[PDB]
C-alpha cells in the first residue's frame, strides 16, 4: 500500500502544514510518494526531496498551475492515481488542502475525511466533530483514502535525511474554467 | 435592669419537675391514650399532686399564686409529652382565669378553693355552633328572674366539657339587638350538676384525641346572681381580659409540639442513612433542621416576651398575639418536617410523629384562629401610629 | 440566472451537546435544530443576487428527515422561492454525507436547470467541508469556496474567497458552484409578515431513489466519544 | 398544529363516567372507609366494571389501551372522591407499568391478561425496612438455581401487597457488592400464592386508611426464569422506566384530592357567617381561595402537559417530577387551609376536611417524596447547560 | 381535539427570530439604557422593522392580525432581554387594545394605520396620582361641548407617556356620583400634540429605567366626538375588556425576566467553586435550581393558558389572573435567588442579574397588583358556585 | 439569675436617644442624596464619632467605652433605621477591629485601636478575594516572611471602607503546602493601609448601600512586620472566625434597623392613603401584611438581643447569632418589598423612600455569611447538642 502527498506551497517555499503531512503519511507504513504541482516547482521539489520519510518526489511544472486551482490539479492527481495506484491520497488540512481533496474524491467516487488528528490505521481515522465538542472514529473501506490532515496533530518531518528520487510527473490538459486573477 | 435571658433557681426546678413528668410519666403512655381517646385521669391527677396545675390560683386560696411565665414554662415541658394532655391541664387555667381576675374574695375562695383540695378539673364555655371567633355574636340568652339568672343555648367545643365541676359561662344578657358588647354580655359560674344542663357526645376529633372535648345545652338553667363576675353586663371584658394570662400559655403548648418535632426528627436524621450519607449529611436535610431550630427558638422568646409583659403588670396584647400566632404556625410547620424527615415510617402509626400532625393543626384554630390574631397584631400596632 | 441554495438542517448550536452512553454517535432525540450557520450565508447571497435583479428565481434544497421542512420554511422567509426537501428517514439520515449529498445536489442541479449552486463551505455538525467542492466535482463546474465576496460578470463569477494568509481572487466561467464562509455577508431576519408569507410558497418533497442516486456508504462511524 | 387545552370528546365521556361514580357512589361511604379502613372491594369491582382500572393494558391483552393522559383524566376524579380508594386502583396500574413497558407476549397476556377477565389487583414491591428513596440500596437477594431463582428478603409499604394476584418484584442479583445500578437487579413478575411468601399485618397509616399497605418477608420464594422481565442484571432500567408513565398519575391524585379541598373550603365560605358576614366576604378568605384555586390549576396543568409528554412519545422525566413535586407540596397545602377555613368543623371528623390533611401528607412521600423530586429536576435542568 | 403543548412552525420561527434580536441585538446593550436611563428608539424602530410590535393589528388595517398566544411568545424572548425595552414595545399594545376590540372601521384605519406605516408608540392612560387600583375612583372630567368633549385632570405612570403619537385615555363622563362605574366613564382616543397636554419630566424608577413613564396634566383638551370609543359612558366596559388581551402579555414578560434569572444563576453556580465543588454539588443550591425551574416552567403555562382561553373566543378573566398573580410573584422570588446564587458578584452592577431584581418589582404593581389580581381570581372563583 | 428580663438599662435608654435623635434628624435628611451619588458620607461620620456611638468595643485602657455587645446592637438598629449605608461605614470599623480587641497584645491594641479615640479614623476587614468568600479557607494571599519581615501578595475583594482605612486587619496564606489544615495555614495581621505595596481599586458599583465604599485592593510585595502578627504564625484562622461572636449580632441589628424603617413608612401610608372608599389600612389583605411585617421585626428583635446578651454574659454565641442573621436578614428583604407593595406605583418611584430600602436590604442575606452559611452553622450547632 503506496501513499501520496500533494504538497502546498508558495513563492518557492515548501509549506510548513505539508511537513506534518509527511509524518502522518509514514504512519501508514508504506512507500510515501509526494507531488509537487506549480509554475516554478523545481525548488520545493528539491527541498522535498531532503525529507527523510518521502522515497519519490513526482514534478508537474506548468504555467496553467497558477494559483493551484482545484479544477486545474484534480485530473493532473486523477492522471498519476492512474499510473500508479495509490492506497492513499491526503493533503495539509489548509486552505488549499481542503479546498482540492473533496474534488479529488468527487471524482474518483469516494468519500473523503477531513481533519483528522489521528492514524488508528490504513483505513481508520480520527477528526472532531460540533466545534471539535466530541471525537469522532471513522472506518474507510474504499479502493482510495483521500483526506487532509491537522497540522498540530503530527509533528514535523526532518527537513534532512533524504533520499528521494525525483521524477517528471504525468501530464494534463489545461482546462481553462477557472482563472487565477489576485492576491491581497 | 436590662435584658436576661436566665430562668430563676425556683424556675429551674419547677422546669424540671414537669421535664421529668412528662418524660418518664406522659410519652410512654401518650399513642395509647390517643388511639383509645379515653380521658387520662391518672394524668391529669399526677400533674396536681406534683403541683403544675391550677398554678394561677392565688395563695389565699391555697394555690401556688405563680405568674403566667412560671405557668409557660410548665406547659412547654407537658406539651413537648402530649398537647392532649397538657390541653385538659390547661384547660383548667381558662374556666379559673376569669374568677382569677374579675370576682370576689366569696367567689374566689368557694370556686378556686376547692380546685385547690381534690384535682378537679373546670371549664371555659363561650363559643357556640354559631359563633366562636366573633365573640359578639353568641346567642345564649341569661334574664333576671328573681335574685337570679335564667340560661338558655347551646354551648360547642368545650374543653372539659364533660369532666368539669364548674363553668365559667358567658351568655347574651341584654334582649337589644342594637346594644354595644361592651353592655351586653354576663359572665357567670356554673356548677355543672345543676339542673337543666345536658352534657353531649365526646366530640370525635382529628387531633388531641384524648382531650375531652364537648357541646353543652342550657335548658332553663338557674345561676344565683352569687355568681355573677363583675355585675351584669359587664362581661364581654371578664372574658376578653383573660386572654392576656391565657394566650402565652397555648403559644408555649405549641413550643412544646414544636420541640418534640425536632428532636424526633434530629434523633432520626442520626441514625437513618440513604446513598451511603447519613440523612444529617445530605445538606437539604440539615437545612430543614436548621430553619426548625430557628423556629422553635424564635417561638419560645415569642411566648416568654408575652409573658413577661403581664407577669411585670403591663398590657400583653400585642406580645400575647404575636406568640399566638407565630407559635401556631411555627408547630405546623415543624410536624409536617418531622413526619417528612422519617419518611414512609413518618406517615406511620408505630412512630411518634404523625400524632403530633394532627395535634398541631388546634393551635391555628383555638383560642383565636389565626386570622383573627392577625387583626389583633394590626389593630395594636395600628395604635401606636395614630393621633 | 437560476440559484439551488443548499440548506442543512443541524442542532442549533447553542444547544450544549451531548454523546450517547452506547457511544455510537450523539444524542439527537427531542434536540433543538436550525438552519446551519453558513447555509444562512449562503441563503442570504441568493437574495442579494435575486435582489440586484441578476437572479430570476432562487430554489432551496435540504436532505434528511420531515424536519427539514422546517429548515427549508425558514430559507423560504428570507427570499427564497420554492423548496425541495429530498428525503430520508432518521434511520437513513445516520449513515448520509457530503457525497450522498453533492451527487443528489448534482443530480438536481443538471435537472433544474441551474446556473449556480450556493453552499456554506462547511455543517457546525460533521464539520466536513466537502460537499460544495464535491458537487462542483460531479457537474465539472468550477468553484468558488470560503467566498468572501461574490460579483456575475455576464457568464463570468469573480469570486474573492479567504484563503490562509489573506484573500485570493478568483474567475470562473458560469455554471459554478460558491461555497459562502463566514464574512461573506451578515443573513438577515426571517420578517413576521415573511414568515407568513412562506407558509403560501410550496415544498415539493421527494426522494433519492428517484433523482437516480443510491445511498451505500463504504465510510462507517466506529465510535463517537467525549473529548479529552 | 399548535397548543390545545381542550379534551377530546372521548376523554370527555371518561371524565363523567369518572366524575358520576366518584361523586354518587364514593363519596357516600368514604367517610366510613376511613373510619373502619376496610378494603373497599365493591367499589373496586365496580371501577373495574366501569372500565375505569387498569387503564394502560394494551388492546393486545383484553385491555381499553389508553394513554397516561387519559389515565390522568380518571385519576383526578375517583380522587377528589378518595385517595385512599384512588390509590388502591392506581397500584395496579404500578404494578403493571414494568410489564408493560417490557414484559414479551407471554408475560403480557398472562399477566396483564388476566386482569381484563377479572378485576384482580397486583402490587409494585421495591420498598424495604431499609432503603425507599435510595433504590440502589435494595438488600433482598435473588440467586440463580438453573432454570429459576431464589428470592431472600423482605419488603416494607406494599401498596395491594397482601391483596394481590400477582406482584413486580425488584431484587439485587449480582452479589458482588462493587457492582453498578445498571447491571446489579433483576426484576421479576411473582405470583402471590407461591410458597415462602409471607404477606405481614395491615399497617396502620395517618391517612388513606382504606389502602391495603403492608410489609411482605420472602423466604426461599422460587420464581421461573420466565417471569424476569428483560434479563438478569435489568432489573433497574427496568423499574426506573416505569415512573415516567406513572408519576404524573400520583400527581393527579394529589389534583383531585386539593380540588375536594377546595370545593369544600369554598361551598362553607358561601354559607357560614362571622361579625355579620359571609366567610367569603373578609378578604382574609377570599385571599386563601384565590390563592388555592391558582395552586389547582397550576397544579393540573403540571400533571397533564407531563402525561402528554410521554403519551407523545418522549421521556418527561422532568415534568414528571415538577407534577410530582408541585401537586404533592399544594395537596398539603390546600388541605390545611380547608381545614382552617372549616374553623372547629374543620378540626372534627364529622366534615370532610381533616380526613384530607392525614390522606395528602403521602403525597410528599411515596413514589419518591418531595426533595427527591428536587434532585430529579435539579439534575435534569442542569444538564441542558454542562 | 387533544391537549397540545407544540408551537406551529409559524410560531417556532416567531419565537426564532424574536429571540435572534433579543440574544444579539437587545442583550448587548440592555447594561447601557439601564445606566443611563435613556429610550430605546434604535431598538424600537429595529423590533418595528421586524414586525415585533403592534401584532394585533388586524390584516385590513395593514396589520399581522395576530393572536394573544403569539404576542406572549414573542414578549417572553423580549423580557429575557430587557423589560425595560419589552415594556415600552407592549404598552403599545396596551394603548391599541381599546381601539382594537372597540372601535368603528374608521377609527381603527386611522388610528392603528399610523402605526403599520411610520414606527409611533401609543399609551393607555388610566392611572391617575390618586386612583390606580381604583378605576372607578379616576376623576378626570370629560365634559361634552355638543360638536366636542372637554378634558381636565390629571394622569400619572405613563408608560409611552412621552414618546406617544396618541392615547387611550378614560375619564368621568358622569358627575353624579351616586352613577354606576358601568356606564360612569367614556374612553377617547386623544392625538398627543393637541392644545391643552402638558407631559411631564421622567419619571426616575427603581427598575426599567429605560422604558418611558410619565405623568401628564390635561387642561381645556378638546377630543373631538368622532373619537369616542362606543359612545357615551361606555368607557369602564371597554377599558375593562382590554386586559383579557393583554394580562396574559404582561405575564409572558415576568417569565422573560424569570428564565434570565434562571440562565444567569445556572450559568454561574456551574463555574464557580466553593469549599473544593461547583456551587451545583452542594443540594442547597440544586434545589434553589430546582424550585425556579418550576415556578419558570408553571408561570409560562399558567400564561399560555390564559392566552390560548382568548384565542378560542371565551373570556380568560380567571386565567389572566392566574397567570398574572402567579408570573409576577415568581418573577420576584427567582430575581432575588439568582442574586443570592451569584453571592457578592450578584449585589455588583456589573453583573447582569442585579437589575432583574429591580425590573421584577414592578410585576407585582403594574396592570394590577398582586392584591386586585387576587380579587379578580376570588371574585371569578366564587361565581362557579353560586346561585 | 433574677427573672427574664425585656427592659433596658437606664444607661442604655440613654445611648439609645444619642443614636436615635442622630439618626433621625441628621441621617435621614441627607440619605437619599448619598444614595443618589455615593458620595461617602464624611458629615455623618466624624459626626458619628463625634457623638460617641463610633469604636464602641474598644476596651476602656485604649480610651475607648468599652461598651458591651448588647449596647452595640442597641445602637447600630437606631443608625440603620435612618440609612444602612451610613451604618455599615461606622460598622465597617468595628469589624476591623474585632481581631485587633479580642486577639492583639497591649502593644497593637493600645498603638492601633488608640488612634481611633483621637480620631475618626476608620480601619477595614480584609478577607474576601475574588476568588473565595463564604469558603475563608479558600483565600489565596500569600505571606511569606524574609527577616523580621513578612511579604504580602495577594488580591482582595469588596472590603468595606477598603478605600478610607487608616489600616486593616488581613488575613492570608502563611504556608504553600495545599494540604495543610485551616488551623495552621493563616496568618493574621494590622497592616497601615498606606505601606508600599498596596493598591486600593475604585469605588465598586452596587445595587445597594451605595455610599459605604467597597473596593478591591492589591497587595504587591507588601512590607509587614513581625509585631503586626495576632497570635503567631497559623492562628490566623481562629482569630477571624472568633470575631463574628461579637459582631454578627450587630448586622443583624442593622437589618432590624431597615425592617422597622420599612414598616414604619408602610404604616404611616397606608394609614393616609384611600382606595375604594376606605383607607388601605381597612382592608384586611394589606392589615394582615402590616401585622405579619409586625411580627417579623419584633421576632427578629428578639433574636438579635438574645444573641448579644448571649455573649455579653461571656459564653460563645456561634449558634444565637447564625439564627439573628439568617433571620434578620431573611425578614428585612421581606419587609423592604411588602413596603414597596403596600406604597404602590409610589414604592416603585425614587421620591419615595421604600425603594430603596428594598436595594440596600439585599446584602443581609449576603455579607458577613450568607443566608445558606447561616443555616450551615446552626444546622453544625444544632446537631452537636444530640451526640455524646
Ligand atoms: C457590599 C458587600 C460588602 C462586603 N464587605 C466585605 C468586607 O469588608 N470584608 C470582607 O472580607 N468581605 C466583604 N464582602 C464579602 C462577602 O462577605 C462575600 O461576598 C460573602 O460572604 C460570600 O460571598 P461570595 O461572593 O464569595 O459567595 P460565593 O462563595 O461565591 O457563594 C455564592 C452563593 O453560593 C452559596 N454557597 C456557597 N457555598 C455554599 C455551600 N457550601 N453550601 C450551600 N451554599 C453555598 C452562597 O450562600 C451564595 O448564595 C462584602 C460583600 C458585599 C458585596
Ligand atoms: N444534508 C444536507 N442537505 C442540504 N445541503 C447540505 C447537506 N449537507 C451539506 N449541505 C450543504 O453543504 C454545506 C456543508 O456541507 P459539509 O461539507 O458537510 O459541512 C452546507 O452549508 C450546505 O449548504
Amino acid at each position: 500500500q503506496s501513499t501520496l502527498v500533494i504538497a502546498e506551497h508558495a513563492n518557492d517555499s515548501l509549506a510548513p502544514i505539508t511537513l506534518n503531512t509527511i509524518t502522518a503519511a509514514t504512519r501508514l507504513g508504506g512507500e510515501v510518494s509526494c507531488l509537487v504541482a506549480g509554475t516554478k516547482c523545481d525548488k520545493v521539489a528539491q527541498d522535498l526531496c531532503k525529507v527523510a520519510g518521502i522515497a519519490k518526489v513526482l514534478v508537474a511544472q506548468h504555467d496553467v498551475y497558477k494559483g493551484l486551482l482545484p479544477e486545474e490539479l484534480t485530473p493532473l492527481i486523477l492522471a498519476t492515481q492512474k499510473q500508479f495506484n495509490y492506497t492513499h491520497i491526503c493533503a495539509g488540512a489548509s486552505a488549499f488542502g481542503k479546498n482540492l481533496l473533496p474534488r479529488v474524491a468527487a471524482k474518483l467516487e469516494v468519500a473523503p475525511i477531513s481533519d483528522i488528528i489521528a492514524i488508528k490505521s490504513p483505513d481508520t481515522f480520527v477528526r472532531t466533530i460540533y466545534a471539535g465538542n466530541a471525537l469522532c472514529t471513522v472506518k474507510c473501506d474504499e479502493k482510495v483514502k483521500v483526506f487532509s490532515v491537522r497540522g498540530t496533530s503530527f509533528d514535523a518531518a526532518a527537513t534532512s535525511g533524504g533520499s528521494a528520487s525525483s521524477e517528471k510527473a504525468s501530464s494534463t490538459s489545461p482546462v481553462e474554467i477557472s482563472e487565477w486573477l489576485d492576491q491581497k | 435592669l436590662g435584658f436576661s435571658f436566665e430562668f430563676t433557681e425556683q424556675q429551674k426546678e419547677f422546669q424540671a419537675t414537669a421535664r421529668k413528668f412528662a418524660r418518664e410519666e406522659i410519652i410512654p403512655v401518650a399513642a395509647e391514650y390517643d388511639k383509645t381517646g379515653e380521658y387520662p385521669v391518672p394524668l391529669i391527677r399526677r400533674a396536681w399532686e406534683l403541683g403544675l396545675m391550677n398554678t394561677h390560683i392565688p395563695e389565699n386560696c391555697g394555690g401556688l399564686g405563680l405568674g403566667t411565665f412560671d405557668a409557660c414554662l410548665i406547659s412547654e415541658e407537658l406539651a413537648y409529652g402530649c398537647t392532649g394532655v397538657q390541653t385538659a391541664i390547661e384547660g383548667n387555667s381558662l374556666g379559673q382565669m376569669p374568677i382569677i381576675i374579675a370576682g370576689n374574695d366569696q367567689q374566689k375562695k368557694k370556686y378556686l378553693g376547692r380546685m385547690t383540695e381534690e384535682p378537679l378539673m373546670c371549664a371555659y364555655c363561650v363559643t357556640e355552633p354559631g359563633a366562636g371567633s366573633d365573640v359578639a355574636g353568641i346567642k345564649t340568652k341569661a334574664e333576671k328572674k328573681g335574685d337570679e339568672y335564667i340560661i338558655n343555648g347551646q354551648k360547642m367545643w368545650i374543653t372539659n366539657g364533660g369532666k368539669a365541676n364548674w363553668y365559667f359561662l358567658l351568655a347574651r344578657s341584654d334582649p337589644d339587638p342594637k346594644a354595644p358588647a361592651n353592655k351586653a354580655f354576663t359572665g357567670f359560674i356554673v356548677e355543672a350538676d345543676t339542673p337543666g344542663i345536658q352534657i353531649g357526645r365526646k366530640e370525635l376529633n382529628m387531633g388531641q384525641r384524648c382531650s375531652d372535648t364537648r357541646g353543652i345545652v342550657f335548658e332553663d338553667v338557674k345561676v344565683p346572681k352569687e355568681n355573677v363576675l363583675i355585675g351584669d353586663g359587664a362581661g364581654f371584658k371578664v372574658a376578653m381580659g383573660a386572654f392576656d394570662k391565657t394566650r402565652p400559655v397555648v403559644a408555649a403548648g405549641a413550643v412544646g409540639l414544636a420541640q418534640r418535632a425536632l428532636d424526633e426528627a434530629t434523633k432520626y436524621a442520626l441514625e437513618r442513612k440513604t446513598f451511603g450519607k447519613l440523612l444529617v449529611e445530605h445538606q437539604a436535610i440539615s437545612f430543614m433542621l436548621a430553619e426548625m431550630a430557628m423556629k422553635v427558638e424564635l417561638a419560645r422568646m415569642s411566648y416568654q416576651r408575652a409573658a413577661w409583659e403581664v407577669d411585670s403588670g403591663r398590657r400583653n396584647t400585642y406580645y400575647a398575639s404575636i406568640a399566638k400566632a407565630f407559635a401556631g404556625d411555627i408547630a405546623n410547620q415543624l410536624a409536617t418536617d418531622a413526619v417528612q424527615i422519617l419518611g414512609g415510617n413518618g406517615f406511620n402509626t408505630e412512630y411518634p410523629v404523625e400524632k403530633l400532625m394532627r395535634d398541631a393543626k388546634i393551635y391555628q384554630i383555638y383560642e383565636g384562629t389565626s386570622q383573627i390574631q392577625r387583626l389583633i397584631v394590626a389593630r395594636e400596632h395600628i395604635d401606636k401610629y395614630k393621633n | 440566472l437560476r440559484v439551488l441554495v443548499a440548506v442543512k438542517r443541524v442542532i442549533d448550536y447553542a444547544v450544549k451537546i451531548r454523546v450517547k452512553p452506547d457511544r455510537t454517535g450523539v444524542v439527537t432525540d427531542g434536540v433543538k435544530h436550525s438552519m446551519n450557520p453558513f447555509c444562512e450565508i449562503a441563503v442570504e447571497e441568493a437574495v442579494r443576487l435575486k435582489e440586484k435583479k441578476l437572479v430570476k428565481e432562487v430554489i432551496a434544497v435540504s436532505c434528511g428527515p420531515a424536519q427539514c421542512q422546517e429548515t427549508i420554511r425558514t430559507a423560504l422567509a428570507m427570499g427564497a422561492d420554492r423548496g425541495i426537501h429530498v428525503e430520508v428517514p432518521p434511520a437513513e439520515a445516520e449513515r448520509l454525507g457530503p457525497l450522498q449529498v453533492a451527487r443528489v445536489l448534482a443530480k438536481l442541479a443538471e435537472k433544474e436547470k441551474v446556473d449556480l449552486v450556493l453552499l456554506g463551505k462547511q455543517a457546525i455538525d460533521d464539520d466536513c467541508n466537502q460537499t460544495g467542492q464535491m458537487t462542483a466535482g460531479f457537474l465539472d463546474w468550477p468553484q468558488g469556496t470560503f467566498a468572501s465576496q461574490v460579483t456575475l460578470e455576464g457568464d463570468k463569477l469573480k469570486v474573492e474567497r479567504e484563503i490562509d494568509g489573506g484573500l485570493e481572487t478568483l474567475r470562473l466561467k458560469l455554471p459554478a458552484v460558491v461555497t459562502a464562509d463566514l464574512r461573506l455577508n451578515e443573513p438577515r431576519y426571517a420578517t413576521l409578515p415573511n414568515i407568513m408569507k412562506a407558509k403560501k410558497k410550496k415544498i415539493e418533497v421527494i426522494k433519492p431513489g428517484d433523482l437516480g442516486v443510491d445511498l451505500t456508504s463504504k465510510l462507517s462511524v466506529i465510535s463517537v466519544e467525549d473529548p479529552p
